[PDB]
């Protein structure tokens, strides 16, 4: 089986820096692909950032380009995601999801910002950005 | 938390015969100037029923353990109400239901639960000497209840809760049953001016409550309401009151309806050879005769069978025991 | 209560109007595994046992019999067999509040799967990987309870929904709590086929002087036949007796003299069937 | 496998009568649980109508109730859901979907508006309802 267990979020100040971790179990982190989705209340969730290649290649978000950055640590099986920038429209809760296979699929590139393209899915975090926080 | 009573004596318990008590409605079927016979769970007539005193003088603080094998008679002759209410079960241990009924000043709670009852469970009103006033203070029956199925509290009602002076005044009749999983209670109440004796006379008893219980009751407490005003293990005054104690047999009953519906008379169909009659004739006054009452047979004891001896034996020893195999 | 520590309650000694639940049109989900609530009414039962928890509209799904999820795995878990009824109502409006309310918890990952009717308070971090947790937290050690965010423009699927699960037990012999039952009107004077308190029986009704007792319900006069019974709304006594029946006979002057012929009706005052009495 | 295939809708006037038919193949209707959703434009699917238990008992929608009457019949293995009175609030996409079969559920009254509940959807057909339909 595949677990997905997200660490981090919680009120932060406007322009705090906050880091997720996604933790990985059953599965090796590089072979498949990572995306994390941000879901706000009451809308389908969408993928700020992608581990688009198996060697590390990266693809972000017009929104969440530079503000957010994406690394996977093969050694401990977690993906950190880095927010920068933070905002009240950035509150939203976000979920670490698993693509398919890059070996089996025979995929190089993979990005898709739809949740139903990546058959597994994190609980995810809350993460929220106010200025009393 | 509950400790050991101490300053309790021993003394064998003393008997007294029961006259022609102990009779209840035994269904719910109205009848009106009518003799009905029926066989059911009762009290013998001029019967030895345990009695248990509760005297200052040792101080005869008395709530043994006893049997309940398929039904009890409980009277209580009382003048300031110590009797408090009743425990039911068979380990009382916390490890199988357990029964509580209990009147403590307040209201009537009766419970089907699982307790850890201690070996003196009872009740305890304190008095202050500043004021003129009487209230419960002590409650120590039991100690835990995890896993709980029935509870029932009555409507608050407040009481005497003195001890007044004199003789007893007040006797409460009580039959407890068990069978097909419905725990019965019957009860009456009468106003007594004797001093002390099992009153006579007839009255019969009206059912108070069916619970539907369905657990197995073998073992039977009661429970006392002492006095305070030094250690609490011997600080204690009783209070002057006496509860008699009878077991239920199986017995058939020729009662007599009156015009009203009420149990006026009764007569016993297994006391003596005229109550025999009597329930054979379905009558209470029987004519001048003879009459076929029943049956006697000698039952046979020591059943013996006999075989033949010396049957052929079989040669075990020779085929086990062999020189060569 | 939280759908991890979910609330039981046990409900008996009573009259149980499932109607009235079944009637409202309120709850989202009404899902009944083995009793409908029309036979609920009529039905008796030992102990019924309710269980009450705000949990996810997507969570919603999951708590059923025959259903596997995270939610019924590791925070309330349904038998499949058992016989019971899953009642869910939207309390998006009331629990949901503008800044969340997260006091709302869940089991996230538990190290098994929780057993049928079981419930698990456990707040121990969750040990994921060889390297122990120890109290502490750590990488692959996370806090097994997570809180739900109840936004209150979250969405449908994931807005708060409040679940009470019926569990109807009938291991106890007495079925105690049971069920209501709803009484025709009285009808006095005319011969009817009567069920008082289950004793049945035909014939015709009406008011008697004689006193029962308050304890007492009906009556029987010699031979154990019933005579009398009290009504149990009105604390009224009423007799009974059975409606006219006997022999009809026919007197006739014989065909050879003529044709006509009378008909007696044996121990029948006929004022309800030239007459004579 | 289950097939549903949802016939009828477009536009009609207000207050108009209209049928939409499900048809069903593979599996046995009245075992079934029916349920008839409305999904509106922006908005999750909700069920108007439901066939509670399998002799045909039937729950309504406060809103749909009186309007909407659903009828399964057996022997052409087909689900009807008539509409009348129809509103402009009542335009939306209606999808017929298959709840949990009866018997092997042990489920005698089964009626969950919520979508996850209904195991299986039929693809739905548009309803609209205008003033110039
Ligand atoms: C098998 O073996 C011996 C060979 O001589 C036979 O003799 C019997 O042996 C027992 C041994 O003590 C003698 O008493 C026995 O002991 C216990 C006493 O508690 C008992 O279980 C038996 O009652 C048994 O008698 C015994 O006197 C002696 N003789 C006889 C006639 O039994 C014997 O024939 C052989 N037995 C079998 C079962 O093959
Ligand atoms: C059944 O429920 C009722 C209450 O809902 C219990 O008593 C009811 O009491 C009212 C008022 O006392 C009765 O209505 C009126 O009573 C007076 C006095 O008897 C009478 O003069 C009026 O004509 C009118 O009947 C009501 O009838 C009575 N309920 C009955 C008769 O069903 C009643 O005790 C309950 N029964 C049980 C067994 O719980
Ligand atoms: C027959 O019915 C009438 C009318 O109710 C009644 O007056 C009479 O006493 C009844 N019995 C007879 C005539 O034996």
């Amino acid at each position: 089986q595949v677990q997905l267990v997200e660490s981090g979020g919680g009120l932060v100040q406007p322009g705090g820096s906050l880091r997720l971790s996604c933790a990985a179990s059953g599965f090796t982190l590089d072979d498949y692909a990572i995306g994390w989705f941000r879901q706000a209340p009451g809308k389908e969730r969408e993928g700020v950032s992608f581990i688009t290649s198996s060697d590390g290649s990266t693809y972000y978000v017009d929104s969440v380009k530079g503000r957010f950055t994406i690394s996977r640590d093969n050694a401990k099986n977690t993906v950190y995601l880095q927010m920068n920038s933070l905002t009240p429209e950035d509150t939203a809760i976000y979920y670490c999801a698993v693509g398919p296979s890059f070996s089996y699929t025979g995929s190089t590139y993979y990005r898709s910002e739809l949740p139903w393209d990546y058959d597994y899915w994190g609980q995810g975090t809350q993460v929220t950005v106010s200025s009393g926080g | 938390q509950c400790v050991n009573l101490t300053t309790r004596t021993q003394l064998p318990p003393a008997y007294t015969n029961s006259f022609t008590r102990g009779v209840y409605y035994p269904d719910k079927v109205f009848r009106s100037s009518v003799l009905h016979s029926t066989q059911d769970l009762f009290l013998p007539f001029f019967s030895n029923v345990t009695w248990f005193h509760a005297i200052h003088v040792t101080k005869r603080f008395d709530n043994p353990v006893l049997p309940f094998n398929d039904g009890v008679y409980f009277a209580s002759t009382e003048k300031s109400n110590i009797i408090r209410g009743w425990i039911f079960g068979t380990t009382l241990d916390s490890k199988t239901q357990s029964l509580l009924i209990v009147n403590n000043a307040t209201n009537v709670v009766i419970k089907v639960c699982e307790f850890q009852f201690c070996n003196d469970p009872f009740l305890g009103v304190y008095y202050h000497k500043n004021n003129k006033s009487w209230m419960e203070s002590e409650f120590r029956v039991y100690s835990s209840a995890n896993n709980c199925t029935f509870e029932y509290v009555s409507q608050p009602f407040l009481m005497d809760l003195e001890g007044k002076q004199g003789n007893f005044k007040n006797l409460r009749e009580f039959v407890f049953k068990n069978i097909d999983g419905y725990f019965k209670i019957y009860s009456k109440h009468t106003p007594i001016n004797l001093v002390r004796d099992l009153p006579q006379g007839f009255s019969a008893l009206e059912p108070l409550v069916d619970l539907p219980i369905g657990i197995n009751i073998t073992r039977f407490q009661t429970l006392l309401a002492l006095h305070r005003s030094g250690d609490s293990s011997s600080g204690w005054t009783a209070g002057a009151a006496a509860y008699y104690v009878g077991y239920l047999q199986p017995r058939t009953f020729l009662l007599k309806y009156n015009e009203n519906g009420t149990i006026t008379d009764a007569v016993d169909c297994a006391l003596d050879p005229l109550s025999e009659t009597k329930c054979t004739l379905k009558s209470f006054t029987v004519e001048k005769g003879i009459y076929q009452t029943s049956n006697f047979r000698v039952q046979p004891t020591e059943s013996i069978v006999r075989f033949p001896n010396i049957t052929n034996l079989c040669p075990f020893g020779e085929v086990f025991n062999a020189t060569r195999f | 209560a939280s759908v991890y520590a979910w609330n039981r309650k046990r409900i008996s000694n009573c009259v149980a109007d499932y109607s009235v639940l079944y009637n409202s049109a309120s709850f989202s989900t009404f899902k009944c595994y083995g009793v409908s609530p029309t036979k609920l009414n009529d039905l008796c039962f030992t102990n019924v046992y309710a269980d009450s928890f705000v949990i996810r509209g997507d969570e919603v799904r999951q708590i059923a019999p025959g259903q596997t999820g995270k939610i019924a795995d590791y925070n309330y878990k349904l038998p499949d067999d058992f016989t019971g009824c899953v009642i869910a109502w939207n309390s998006n409006n009331l629990d949901s509040k503008v800044g969340g309310n997260y006091n709302y918890l869940y089991r996230l990952f538990r190290k098994s799967n929780l057993k049928p009717f079981e419930r698990d308070i456990s707040t121990e971090i969750y040990q994921a990987g060889s390297t122990p947790c120890n109290g502490v937290e750590g990488f692959n050690c996370y806090f097994p309870l997570q809180s739900y965010g109840f936004q209150p423009t979250n969405g449908v699927g994931y807005q708060p929904y409040r679940v009470v699960v019926l569990s109807f037990e009938l291991l106890h012999a007495p079925a105690t709590v049971c069920g209501p039952k709803k009484s025709t009107n009285l009808v006095k004077n005319k011969c009817v086929n009567f069920n008082f308190n289950g004793l049945t029986g035909t014939g015709v009704l009406t008011e008697s002087n004689k006193k029962f007792l308050p304890f007492q319900q009906f009556g029987r006069d010699i031979a154990d036949t019933t005579d009398a019974v009290r009504d149990p709304q009105t604390l009224e006594i009423l007799d009974i007796t059975p409606c006219s029946f006997g022999g009809v006979s026919v007197i006739t002057p014989g065909t050879n003299t003529s044709n006509q012929v009378a008909v007696l009706y044996q121990d029948v005052n006929c004022t309800e069937v030239n007459v004579f009495q």
